[PDB]
């Protein structure tokens, strides 16, 4: 099975595959690559979202003005929760448009993670090789190219760190949202959440 | 990073890197670091020279900056962040657009981009239009590049000393309390 | 450990009482696991409860006599003269939730296969040492001391002394689980412990209720 | 072994007591570093604390009794008769900053690989002498005098004498630590150092906040005071 | 193996996105038993919703509680409004059929399908048995397919009636 | 044998795999009753008309207008043009092109065995090329334009709104511009 070879097993669960429900044993390898790709996607989105929520709750905002009429602090003066509404429609439209472009490109690369590809290694130069489209060769992952200074063993260690931090952030972001929704749910979250 | 320029006698004879970002940096990451260092150097040197010249009783340019709106060079006060504030927004956009065109050029024209081989901080269009440094020895050019980096590091500390003076009065000694 | 090992342990703890399991927990297979692992879990439970109860006995004496830390604001916030059970209820719930989560992190550290097998021991249910606590050698970040003997004492103790100490640990734990509960029962039920009448301050709340506001229904946040 | 050397050093410090590590700090793996590095750090901390406490004791006698340089400088804003805790509080804020910063530069030079390597030595946590301040032989601009033995009074001293001097340094540093905090403790928990009762005045103010009170913001420079 | 069994028909044919029986073909019989079970419960549930829409029984649900059949709404509110004794009797009957009458599994804890039986052949001797092989296969395929459509539909009705209070969504 | 587009049906024999845009999609086997070249001519004519219609509708609705033309949305543009008078003029080139290129080409397709394929008028003044990939792009763009025009007309008539042709505008295409505060509530 492909499960025994993947990363993600850590010292916390005794260095064993944490699958109480046994779905990893049940489903085929193809679904397992889907699950690892989705795991890393959720984990990276959550590692972005958790620090975003921290910054919003601290009310740390860039100096300037998002639109020509609203300030970054004006949007953030109602906590992270009531922020996406206060963002202008055009700004979030552009954000979601570039996210759509990235998603479509990463899915459109030929060596798909399911059908013979590394799960979670979305291609580092999306929008390249597209007929009738030119974009700068800004490497999506690590455009400064910090990876070049790391050997494969260090990359494996940092991928383990990636998975563990992603899992913790997926817990933390929902913790923040739940702390806002239900006031007493998560302790150690102040009224800003 | 040991091969790259910048290690004068002023920090031993070795690289200055407490945090060790150069250790993380690969060759192309070090190229990015040097390119960013150089661009900050050059922009800072221009900024600090302009601030000093304007706010040290230098001769403001003659005539009207904008004849249509009536804004004049003399009307723009010789004070940091007031002259820029009173400059027309169209003029601000002119400066920013020319800078943006030039920077997209310096990114798209250089062929072996500083990232993929190449030399960080080389912009053939703007440097030496009169060719002032076209017959210097390679050593001399290396020495002058070292001088460039050293002057610019000081310049980028100085421009922030000016900025933090306006935004936080009496931050810098030997500088007016206002700006 | 085998039931023969439990009989030997009981006969070394108290030769006269000997093995005195009258409910056969030592024989009931817990979760279907072998007797050698049910014995491990039960013995770890005995040691752990005795540990917590000995600490609780000393802590109850300390709280009833209001020997509090001098340089903290939570202790000052808690009113003086309260019963020791109430000195727990009068605390911010966020501090209770961090005491409990500290024990959670420590008991996650203890049962970890990797840390135990790195230090040499195994789980108490896997034939390991019941009542062992691995040090923080494999911790993500460095830390100054371990839990058991943060200082050095008993780094050079004989196995005979360790065996004597484990026997005394089990016996004192069995006694302290009864002493601390004598305090609680006399507090919440006057005239229940006949010898502490007029000694233990009375109490109305539930000692098995850690947080004032019910976490399952309506918690409080900070 | 580093612990063997430390144990012998303890016997030299006091042979009746000997090695007394009640917490096992030598054995503890600080930062994950091995026992040699940990003992190097602990020894360096001991001599650093002792040195600074000895200087602090002599400075307490100097400041409290009244011992000031003449002329323009920080001493002209400290009120006369001020307590030793009040002298630091009364010197200018920039004076406090520059004292702490100069000490920082000295510490940085002390742990710099540059100076220690120019002197043919290594960091105290990586097989070096714990408590060795290097010569300023890599300070870009030459400096006239070094910190330790500036006039080079000990240019020819026996290694046995130097070892005995380090044994003395540790002992006197420990004793000076105790005395200096005796002074500090008598001012905030009276009747704690019995001999000092009535001698050390009470001080209302945090010792461990360096910059509280921030002190005056005066400008004591006279000629060329364009920054005022 | 599994690619040619009752259920490997329709537009998709064999359909294992997450490779369950591909990884564990031994568990296909258990999965078929579970699919038949859920499908049948859902057929009953969908017909119950559709028929409770227009027809309701007469007489009192519980004369002591004064709860009438027509007074109940059509949805989860009806099961809420059944008295506790009625719910207990309902659970008792369902458990009797589950454990004794129509045993889907043979024994132990992780129940296997009965040995001398099909995956979901739970009826006794008095049950319709088809002897034509083609008709038997066709109608078993119809059973499982209608069951699948029924569970999709029943999940739809349950979610609609949870959101709104009526299984019919507006439109 | 089994069709690619429909993996539970046999593909027809007329489709084969030479024709551009061939995806084995013909569940009703209409290629047997209707000739494939005639059907392709009709497909390409419809595709081209729908492409032009989509781009013209979008431009006119966004605001681009000819001088002297009525400043109206694309929905009322037909009625406005008919009322103002100049709209048979556009029929005149349509009538010319159809009568003198479609009727003869249609008769050649049906009767003449040696004839150009459906939709091939040899109209390449720039010489961009009639490569296989180019024809595939033409067919795909055309079909997408047919469906897009159908949606555009049916939605502009329904809502009588701006270019998005949805009740709440771009918010319908993009749900997370609506609130997201109920999504965060359930989370
Ligand atoms: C939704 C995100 C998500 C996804 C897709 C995965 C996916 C995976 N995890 Mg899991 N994991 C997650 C969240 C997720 N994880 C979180 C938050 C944690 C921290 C507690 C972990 C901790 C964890 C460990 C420690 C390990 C895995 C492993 C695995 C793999 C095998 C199990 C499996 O088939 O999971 C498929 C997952 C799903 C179908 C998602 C479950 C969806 C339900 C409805 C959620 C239930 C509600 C909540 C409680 C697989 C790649 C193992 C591995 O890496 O093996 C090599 C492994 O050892 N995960
Ligand atoms: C009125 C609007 C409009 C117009 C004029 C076109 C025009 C074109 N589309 Mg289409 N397209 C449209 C809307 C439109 N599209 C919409 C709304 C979608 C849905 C997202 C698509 C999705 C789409 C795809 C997926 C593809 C096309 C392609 C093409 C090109 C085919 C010929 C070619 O390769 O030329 C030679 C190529 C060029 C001159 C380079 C492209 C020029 C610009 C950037 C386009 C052509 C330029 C095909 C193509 O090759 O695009 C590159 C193609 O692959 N289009
Ligand atoms: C943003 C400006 C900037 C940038 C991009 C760099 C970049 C570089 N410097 Mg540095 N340098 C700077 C400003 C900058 N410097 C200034 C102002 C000084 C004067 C104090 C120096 C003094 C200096 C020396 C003496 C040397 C270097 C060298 C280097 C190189 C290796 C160290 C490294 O990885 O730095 C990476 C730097 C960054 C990633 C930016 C730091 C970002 C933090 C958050 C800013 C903190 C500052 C704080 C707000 C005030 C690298 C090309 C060495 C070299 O060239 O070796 C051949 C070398 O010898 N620099
Ligand atoms: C109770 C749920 C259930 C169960 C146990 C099964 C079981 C089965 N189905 Mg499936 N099926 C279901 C629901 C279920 N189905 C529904 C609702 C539909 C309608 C779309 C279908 C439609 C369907 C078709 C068209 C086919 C099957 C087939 C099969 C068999 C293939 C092996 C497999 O992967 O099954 C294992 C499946 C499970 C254990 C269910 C896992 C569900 C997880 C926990 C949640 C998924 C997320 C969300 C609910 C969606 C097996 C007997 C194939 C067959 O018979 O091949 C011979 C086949 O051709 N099923
Ligand atoms: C401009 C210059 C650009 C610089 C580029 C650098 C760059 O961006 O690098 C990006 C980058 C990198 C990099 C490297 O390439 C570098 C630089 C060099 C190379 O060697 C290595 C790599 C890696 C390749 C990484 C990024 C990682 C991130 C973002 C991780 C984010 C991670 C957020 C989490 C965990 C959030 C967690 C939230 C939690 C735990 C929430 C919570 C709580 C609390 C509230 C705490 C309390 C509560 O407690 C109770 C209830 O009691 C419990 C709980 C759970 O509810
Ligand atoms: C005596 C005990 C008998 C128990 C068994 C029984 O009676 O079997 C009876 C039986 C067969 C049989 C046999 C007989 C020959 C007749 C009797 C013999 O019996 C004996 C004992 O010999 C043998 C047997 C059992 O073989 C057949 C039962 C068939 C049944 C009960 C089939 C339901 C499908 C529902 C579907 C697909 C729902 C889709 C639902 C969907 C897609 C939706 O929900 C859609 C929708 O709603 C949504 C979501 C919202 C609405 O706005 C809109 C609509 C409406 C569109
Ligand atoms: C009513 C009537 O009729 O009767 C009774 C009822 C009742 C309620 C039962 C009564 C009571 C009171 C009782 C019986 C109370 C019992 C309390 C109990 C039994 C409390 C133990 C604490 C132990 C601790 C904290 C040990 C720490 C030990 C530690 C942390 C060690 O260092 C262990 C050590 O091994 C190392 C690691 C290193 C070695 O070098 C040796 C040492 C030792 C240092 C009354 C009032 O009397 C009357
Ligand atoms: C910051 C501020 O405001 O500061 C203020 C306050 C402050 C600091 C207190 C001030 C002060 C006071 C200061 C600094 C006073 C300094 C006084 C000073 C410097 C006094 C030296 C006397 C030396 C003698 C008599 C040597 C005789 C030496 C003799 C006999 C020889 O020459 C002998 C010999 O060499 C020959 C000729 C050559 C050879 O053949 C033989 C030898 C070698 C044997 C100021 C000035 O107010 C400034
Ligand atoms: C608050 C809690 C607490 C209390 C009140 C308490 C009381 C007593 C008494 C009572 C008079 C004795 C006499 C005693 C003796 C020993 N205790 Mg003990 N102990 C507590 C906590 C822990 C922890 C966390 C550990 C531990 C251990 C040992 C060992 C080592 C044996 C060995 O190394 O073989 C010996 C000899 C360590 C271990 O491994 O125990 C198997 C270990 O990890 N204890 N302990
Ligand atoms: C001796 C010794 C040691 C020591 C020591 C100690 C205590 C050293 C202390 C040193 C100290 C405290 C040194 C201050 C310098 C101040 C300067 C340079 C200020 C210049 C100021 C200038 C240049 C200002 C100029 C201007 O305003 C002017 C005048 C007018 C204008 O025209 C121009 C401007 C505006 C710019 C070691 C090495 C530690 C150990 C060793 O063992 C023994
Ligand atoms: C809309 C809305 C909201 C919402 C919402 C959400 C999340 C809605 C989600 C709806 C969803 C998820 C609806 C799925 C339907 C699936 C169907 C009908 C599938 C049937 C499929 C069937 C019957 C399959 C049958 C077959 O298997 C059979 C039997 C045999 C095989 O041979 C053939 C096939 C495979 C075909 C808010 C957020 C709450 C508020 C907002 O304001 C408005």
């Amino acid at each position: 099975a492909l499960v025994d070879s993947m990363e993600g097993v850590g010292e916390e669960t005794g260095g064993q595959i944490w699958d109480p429900l046994g779905i990893s044993e049940a489903v085929s390898d193809e679904a397992v690559m889907w699950f690892r790709a989705s795991e890393l996607k959720h984990g990276r989105v959550a590692m972005l979202a958790s620090v975003g929520y921290l910054v919003g709750a601290a009310k740390i905002s860039f100096p300037g003005e998002l639109a020509k009429g609203v300030t970054f602090a004006s949007v953030a003066a109602n906590g992270p929760y009531q922020a996406w509404d206060a963002v202008p429609q055009a700004g979030k439209l552009q954000i979601l448009s570039i996210i759509l472009a990235l998603e479509w490109a990463t899915e459109a690369k030929k060596p798909h993670y399911m059908r013979g590809g590394v799960p979670g290694k979305i291609e580092q130069l999306p929008f390249d090789g597209i007929q009738g489209l030119w974009a700068p060769k800004i490497k999506f992952w690590d455009p400064l190219n910090f990876t070049g200074a790391l050997s494969a063993e260090q990359k494996a260690r940092k991928r383990k760190a990636e998975l563990k931090n992603g899992r913790l952030a997926m817990i933390g972001i929902i913790s923040f949202i739940t702390g806002h929704n239900l006031p007493g749910s998560v302790p150690a979250l102040d009224s800003s959440f | 990073v040991s091969d790259m320029e910048g290690t004068g006698p002023e920090t031993g004879g070795k690289v200055f890197d407490p945090m060790g970002l150069s250790k993380i940096a690969s060759a192309e990451t070090l190229a990015w670091y040097r390119a960013a260092e150089l661009k900050h150097s050059r922009v800072a040197m221009a900024a600090v020279t302009g601030w000093a010249w304007v706010s040290s009783g230098g001769p403001l340019f003659p005539g009207y900056l904008s004849v249509e709106q009536g804004v004049t060079f003399e009307s723009l006060g010789r004070d940091g962040y007031a002259a820029w504030a009173a400059v027309p927004e169209a003029g601000k956009f002119q400066i920013l657009g020319v800078i943006g065109i030039l920077e997209i050029l310096s990114e798209s024209a250089v062929k072996p981009h500083y990232m993929a081989g190449g030399t960080p901080g080389k912009v053939p269009l703007l440097w030496d239009p009169l060719g002032f440094t076209a017959k210097l020895s390679p050593e001399t050019l290396a020495r002058k590049r070292l001088a460039e980096l050293k002057n610019g590091r000081l310049a980028m500390i100085g421009v922030m000393s000016l900025v933090s003076a306006h935004f936080i009065p009496n931050s810098v000694p030997l500088l007016p309390g206002s700006v | 450990e085998t039931k023969a090992d439990l009989e030997a342990l009981a006969k070394d703890l108290n030769p006269a009482v000997g093995f005195w399991d009258p409910l056969a927990l030592s024989d009931y297979s817990f979760w279907g696991t072998s007797q050698e692992a049910t014995i491990g879990f039960l013995r770890e439970a005995e040691i752990k409860h005795g540990r917590i109860a000995m600490a609780g006995f000393v802590g109850y004496i300390v709280h009833s006599n209001d020997i509090r830390w001098t340089f903290d604001k939570v202790a000052a916030s808690v009113p003086t003269g309260l019963p020791a059970p109430a000195v727990w209820d009068a605390i911010p719930d966020i501090a209770k939730w961090q005491i409990i989560l500290f024990v959670g992190v420590m008991e996650s550290w203890r049962e970890n296969k990797v840390v135990l097998e790195a230090e040499g021991q195994k789980h108490y249910m896997s034939g390991g040492k019941p009542g062992y606590f691995p040090s923080f050698d494999l911790l993500p970040h460095p830390v100054p001391f371990p839990l058991f003997d943060p200082f050095g004492i008993s780094k050079r103790a004989t196995e005979e002394k360790k065996a004597k100490g484990r026997l005394a640990e089990i016996n004192n734990g069995r006694l302290a689980m009864i002493g601390l509960f004598g305090f609680l029962s006399e507090a919440t039920v006057p005239g229940s412990v006949p010898f502490l009448k007029g000694v233990v301050p009375a109490y109305t709340g539930e000692v098995m209720a850690p947080f004032t506001q019910n976490i399952f229904t309506a918690p409080t946040a900070l | 072994s580093a612990k063997a050397d430390l144990e012998a050093f303890a016997k030299e410090c006091n042979p009746v007591v000997g090695y007394w590590d009640p917490l096992g700090l030598a054995d503890l793996p600080l930062w994950g570093q091995d026992q040699d590095a940990v003992i190097g750090w602990l020894r360096h901390s001991e001599i650093k604390h002792g040195r600074i406490a000895m200087a602090g004791f002599v400075g307490y006698i100097a400041h409290a009794n009244g011992f000031r340089f003449g002329g323009i400088g920080p001493q002209n804003v400290v009120p006369e008769g001020a307590s030793a805790p009040e002298v630091w509080d009364s010197i200018p804020f920039l004076a406090k900053l520059q004292i702490i910063g100069a000490i920082g530069v000295l510490e940085h030079i002390s742990e710099d690989k540059n100076f220690l390597a120019a002197d043919g030595m290594k960091h105290y946590m990586r097989g070096g002498k714990p408590g060795y301040f290097p010569t300023f032989s890599a300070n870009v601009h030459p400096m006239p005098l070094n910190l330790f033995d500036p006039f080079k009074w000990s240019k020819n001293a026996s290694p046995e004498k130097k070892a005995k001097g380090l044994v003395t340094e540790t002992n006197n540093g420990r004793l000076a630590m105790l005395g200096l905090f005796g002074f500090l403790s008598e001012s905030k928990i009276p009747g704690s150092v019995p001999a000092l009762s009535g001698i050390i005045p009470s001080y209302d103010g945090d010792y461990m906040q360096p910059f509280l009170p921030t002190g005056p913001d005066t400008s004591l420079w006279t000629i060329g005071n364009l920054w005022a | 193996g599994v690619e040619t069994e009752l259920g490997a028909t329709g537009p998709l044919g064999y359909w294992d996105p997450f490779g369950f029986s591909v990884r564990n073909p031994e568990r296909f019989n258990r999965y078929r038993a579970v699919e038949l079970k859920h499908g049948r419960i859902a057929m009953a549930a969908t017909t119950g919703y559709m028929v409770q829409s227009f027809l309701r029984w007469p007489g009192y649900l519980s004369t002591s509680a004064n709860i009438k059949f027509a007074d109940l709404p059509n949805g989860i509110a009806a099961f809420k409004a059944i008295p506790p004794a009625g719910l207990f009797q309902i659970l008792l009957f369902i458990g009797a059929m589950e454990a004794f009458t129509w045993r889907y599994y043979e024994g132990p804890w992780p129940g296997k399908v009965p040995e001398g039986k099909a995956p979901g052949d739970v009826a006794g001797d008095l049950w319709v048995r088809y002897t034509d092989p083609e008709e038997k296969a066709f109608k078993l395929n119809a059973e499982i397919n209608n069951g699948r459509a029924a569970m999709m539909g029943s999940l739809g009705m349950l979610m609609h009636d949870h959101i709104l209070g009526t299984w019919v969504p507006p439109g | 044998a089994k069709s690619k587009a429909i993996p539970f049906l046999d593909a027809p024999p007329a489709l084969d795999g030479t024709m551009a845009g061939d995806k084995g999609f013909d569940p009703l086997l209409l290629s047997n009753v209707v000739p494939i070249q005639w059907a392709r001519e009709a497909e390409l004519k419809h595709a081209r008309i729908c492409m032009l219609a989509v781009v013209g509708w979008v431009t006119v609705d966004l605001g681009f207008t000819v001088p002297y033309a009525p400043q109206v949305s694309s929905l009322a543009a037909h009625d406005a043009a008919v009322d103002k008078g100049v709209f048979l003029g556009l029929l005149i080139p349509i009538a010319l092109v159809e009568v003198l290129a479609g009727i003869p080409k249609c008769f050649q397709i049906m009767n003449e065995p040696d004839a150009s394929p459906g939709g091939d008028y040899k109209f390449d003044p720039l010489g961009i090329g009639a490569s296989a990939e180019m024809q595939e792009k033409e067919i795909s763009n055309g079909r997408l334009a047919m469906l897009a025009f159908s949606g555009i007309v049916t939605q502009a008539a329904l809502t009588q709104g701006p270019f998005p042709y949805t009740y709440n505008g771009v918010e319908d295409l993009v749900p997370p511009m609506q609130s997201v505060q109920g999504a965060l509530s359930i989370l």
